[PDB]
């Protein structure tokens, strides 16, 4: 259960984030119900993973 | 493809298993190989193409898990488990057509569809669990470099082939000597004829023979070997080499002499069974050679003497025939058989969905061209094909 | 049906995997369902009912849980286990003939025997675990009205029937044209015979069609197809339509000519192969027409040309043939083939217990007669009678 | 013989399960068998073959035991495990291969090769676990004395036998009246003959019967029964009694009149089939014995009546016929079938290290005379080398 | 094979390495790697060759390692080193040859000896180290079942075949039209004959053809194409099909004409060469056809309109040749060919202690018999020795 | 050319070096070539094809750096190894192809392919190094 449940219970934490994409080009701030304006990344495709 | 194969065994085994009222102990490990493809499937978009009237398919994977704590299963949980199970299914089974209805001759055994070549990646393998069937375990033996092998019953190793070789003709055809055969599936019967009965032959024998080239090894092969070929044993009019004319058969059996069933690997000769009749075991051959004679009965009752006159005209024509059965038989290649669907399967979504004919099959998927040219690359994507056939039939 | 599939089920199991020295954890979950069949089972009274000459037998469970705190399994624990094992075995076979010998013809479908019903309570819903089966795969599709699916290796889908039908006849039958053949399990052997060989046919072409329905459809069937027919190629004396006179039969064979077998679906050609013999695949159909002409040799030999003259008498008549086997196909419903025994026991028990004929299946569960008339209930019934063959013939 | 069964069980599944990115919970309870496996064997030296050229073969067991600590396999695990199972395998299938060549007159069901003497001591009874094949099962409820079952596809019962009897014969021939016959494998092809047809006959009938006593008793049996038998249907020219002279057999087929197929238990008729054509179940027998008969036509068409003479000579020779095939049945003891390898895998390792003759099979594993003479020391040799030989094909 | 491949190989690099003189930089790496040899082979018993003549031998490793304190190598470091790679080396020239002996109708390609098995096992994987001949390259490849490849210069792939076919014939053998070939080792020379000289020809052409079907595709050939055929410009006395009697052939050659090399790969057209001589690629294929006319020259003088009258005596037959050498190709498969001395090996050595006669190999290792009958099994026992073969050959040889 | 022999000859080392059991000392220097070669070329795309039936096909490098073990090499880590090796192989055989198929009355012996001419740029000389065949 805890292990099933992991994933789901650390992205529900506000004060982690699962990480940081660092593309040197200019992406517009996604609109989220919950922030306004914001640089939050869905997913990590189409960047190397390190 | 033991990616496909593990996604069809979960999705086989959820169906079998997840049913109302049983405890959860008798799923667990299941349910947690169901999770684990939800999660590797998750969030990944595959497309089963456009050819032929196959329709092209977008598929999209955002399942949640099954429960895990119940002590039995409920209707609820059925119900849920259900509404996933039928999407993978429908994914698995599209994915299979895909991939069957596709050939290539420079690497046949490596996927064709896009679909299958995405589930070979690495980041797919975490599906993978138990490959227990016999296509699926000798994919992977065979990927190992590993000693593997199919069991038929009935293998179809002959191609179909009805024909006659005339050793002794004229352009009447009332003087004749020679052999008549079919070649079909598992099954040989061969006659060989005289007109004359031997009445003029060294010692009043006649002999035949008759070599099968089988175009695959077959080990511990069950063959009934019987002394009569019922084929050729009634009246028959029956063309000429070139059409031109039609010629006139009218058999009388006699028991054929010294009969020598050979069977061979690389010309060298494994076993040999010299008038035996009922069942035998050819333990590994390539070749069957049967050698027989007509021998001239040295003494005949008047009914049999007035049939086999010192000269022409010969209107009784003396024939001998064996019957060879391969029973069962195990192949180091896939070879169509009485008790699979597997050539059917393939031939079937090929047929339903129009699928042109590619460079690697001919067309129709007809056997007896597939088996006369049995070359390497017909056998890497006849294999491919037919795993997945395997595939889609724990589920379609 | 999946309850008393079950306790079926958890038997074969404990029958395999409680054996001596075995790691406990080779059987937990098997140890486990067998302790939730014990507990639900227990307390309740069965009876097995006096349906013919089957004896009237009550059933009683009293039995304790089998342990669980070992670490491999003993000859204590194995004796323990086999006790409970053989009577529970000794009731689920009991179970299954009575439900076996019975039949209706409102809710075929449905469980008839006493003890059947009574296991259809929820209450032992709990000891229902893995569906894994063909047979009881297909019965839990069909409860839910889903696509079923039988595999069968000759099928015995063809009543058993040698008849002939006479296109050109009379009172001497000595000038006949027409087509005799045998369906009989998976087999079609037919013959178109002129005795006049065509002499007088428009184009010297006589045609010959046989058609067959099959009273179920068949899909993905893989069918091989033979020129001749062994079996109308030797003369017979045949009786008349009526019975009154025997005529003769004296064959010479012909090859066929434009050889045309149609699989077709609702009236509609699914399949078509033309002069093709080897092996052919129908991927959906439920009628088979086989038309076959006679032409007449434009170039005889001599002899061959003897055989046919301008008029009458004839002494040798024209045969054209054609066999037609199933080697194995799928059909949405249950059939009697060559590789199962569920219509072999479902006789047997019915034939051992002297059970007087009911209003659903004819007497002595004759397969002839079944398939023939395959009704709608009939295929209810014999789906629930062959289901619990299966399910019988897992323990015995 | 459970042991070497459950040590290539638990091989198969290592095979099988044990592979990339697999859920450990998917292997969890194999793992645990697999390392039992490894601590029972470890330590322990084993010899296979010294008979005939099968090769003297050491074996040391001194394995790691495999990891639990993985949550999805990868490839050290996998490589760790193949290495070990390689090694397992191949002591298996020499191990298997021992036991086959190896036979005993006193007590041929206990085991013969000393490596399987060896895994019979209680130090190795921990390695047992589920035994779920037909053959372990059935070895397993031969050892208790329980019921066994062998299900087979075209058994093969019959040992080959074409043969001949005249109850009315003279030294030309030329009047006959008798039966001749061909009981090969799962099959019975029987004629009875008149050259007369009946015409002096009592009532212008002929009385033919055949009994095939079956060396074993066989239960749930499918049987196609067909009216003809077409192997004696042909002209055919057959040495006599003692081969001093040859006789002509010229058929025209008559159908068989009065058709009574018994299937009789210790004498006493268990099933009775009465006119019936098609597929027939015959529940429990050891002879079928059947009775035919030869009508005159009492009405014949002029061609007809000019087959049939008042006197001789007769050119054309009554026949009725009957085809009996056993499509499926269930035995007791060990056979032969159409679809299992056991008979060839058997015969094959015996031919390909020239195993000499011994004192309880006939040379070359003869499966004619194998069934000929099938005594109980025959049978529990067959019984126990066709167990072994199914334990050797899960993994060879 | 990986294993003793491996130790072949720390052995070779030993003897070329470990020199006196040489600074310890330079072989560290080996010395690493030849103690970690030392390491695993130590405590182990082997037994190798119990077939044939080969003698059993028992094979005990209790060895020291090398030291590791020097700078440059001296000379009682070399002698030391020297005598374990000596003992290393016999053990494993005497485990490839019994590997080379042996032969399995089964699983071939799997290891025969017991040395080797025992080699296969998880703690002698530590030895493996750089794989780099072809060989090794190519049976890793081939376990993961890769594209494989193997380089023959002259690849022996036509089995000896010295035959002919008369398509016109007569008891007298005095108007005879057909082909004579030899297609032995990488050579076919085909020659096609007309005894009238295509006197009564359909326009006095007689087309001439010959298919040689390899065992195995062959892929990246270089092919020598030449119009005459010396092997059959000769006068010869040649037996008759039944040998009943004997024929004469007194060839006059004339150049072939409309002359067509076709290189197919299951029955497609894959190369086409048409009247081109010389060096030619052949991509990849595995049959041969070369289709050539017999053209009556139109003009002749005196001397040639001599040769061939108009009808009957004929004692001048007019002949047209052509010779196909493989040069160099590529096979998936392992073939013996004129550069290496695998086959030359195993042969040596089956041939040297008596090996009998197995169930896989022809009876003696006849290579006609061998490439005539290439089955999958025969494939993999022949890879199995061919390779340690090369093995041996980077020690013993 | 040098550039494009020396990707050949890493590749080729490692497919022949790193092999499962192998002491790390006997490919460190192999992995650090190999390393530097995929330090190189991450982030670089190149283009091949485009001529002839030759399929037009992208290149993108995105891998990581082959790890280290204290002893020996395991399967694990010839697996990963395997897959970069395995794409890199792709792209240097499907370079040299584009390579082969081209030519130039002038400069015959400079690069013609767009990623040959790309390989020969300055940042790609890390790449070079023994040139022995
Ligand atoms: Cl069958
Ligand atoms: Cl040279
Ligand atoms: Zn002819
Ligand atoms: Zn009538
Ligand atoms: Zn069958
Ligand atoms: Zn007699
Ligand atoms: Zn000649």
């Amino acid at each position: 259960l805890i292990l099933m449940n992991m994933e789901q219970i650390e992205r529900a934490s506000d004060k982690i984030a699962q990480g940081v994409i660092i593309a040197y080009r200019d992406m517009q701030l996604e609109r989220d119900e919950m922030y306004g304006y914001v640089n939050i990344a869905r997913n990590l495709d189409g960047f190397q993973q390190i | 493809m033991d990616v496909l194969y593990s996604l069809s065994k979960t999705l086989k085994d959820a169906r079998d298993k997840i049913v109302e009222g049983t405890l959860y102990s008798n799923v667990s490990d299941l349910i947690q190989q169901f999770n684990q493809m939800i999660i590797t499937m998750n969030g990944n978009e595959f497309q089963t193409g456009g050819i032929g009237n196959l329709p092209i398919r977008n598929w999209n994977f955002d399942f949640g898990l099954l429960g895990t704590t119940l002590l039995n299963l409920d209707a609820n949980y059925v119900e849920t488990a259900r509404n996933t199970i039928d999407y993978f299914v429908d994914f698995v089974d599209n994915v299979c057509m895909d991939e069957m209805v596709r050939e290539s001759q420079r690497n046949g055994i490596a996927p064709q569809s896009d679909s299958l070549r995405k589930l070979s990646g690495i980041k797919f393998k975490r599906i993978n669990f138990d490959n227990s069937s016999e296509y699926i375990e000798n994919w992977n033996l065979q990927n190992r470099r590993q000693r593997t092998g199919f069991t038929f019953h009935k293998p179809n190793i002959f191609p179909y082939s009805a024909s006659f070789t005339l050793n002794r003709s004229q352009p009447a055809h009332d003087n004749l000597m020679g052999t008549m055969w079919l070649n079909a599936g598992s099954e040989i019967q061969v006659a060989g004829f005289d007109y004359s009965c031997a009445i003029n032959a060294p010692a009043n024998i006649q002999q035949f023979e008759h070599i099968v080239q089988l175009r695959r090894v077959l080990t511990t092969a069950t063959i009934t070997l019987l002394p009569d070929a019922e084929r050729f044993s009634f009246p028959r009019v029956i063309n000429s080499a070139d059409g031109a004319t039609t010629w006139y058969f009218n058999p009388v059996i006699l028991r054929p002499n010294n009969v020598e069933v050979e069977f061979l690997l690389n010309g060298q000769i494994i076993n040999t069974y010299q008038a035996r009749f009922g069942t035998i075991i050819a333990r590994n051959f390539d070749t069957i050679r049967l050698s027989f004679q007509l021998m001239r009965p040295p003494n005949m009752t008047p009914a049999v003497a007035a049939l086999f006159p010192n000269a022409q005209p010969f209107e009784h024509h003396a024939t001998v025939g064996l019957t060879l059965r391969i029973e069962s038989a195990v192949c180091e290649s896939v070879l169509a058989d009485a008790s699979k669907t597997m050539l059917a399967n393939v031939t079937s979504v090929r047929q339903e969905y129009a699928i042109p004919v590619g460079p690697v099959f001919p067309p129709g998927m007809n056997w007896t061209d597939l088996i006369t040219n049995y070359s390497p690359s017909r056998e890497d994507n006849l294999q491919r094909v037919f795993t997945v056939a395997s595939i889609r039939s724990m589920l379609v």
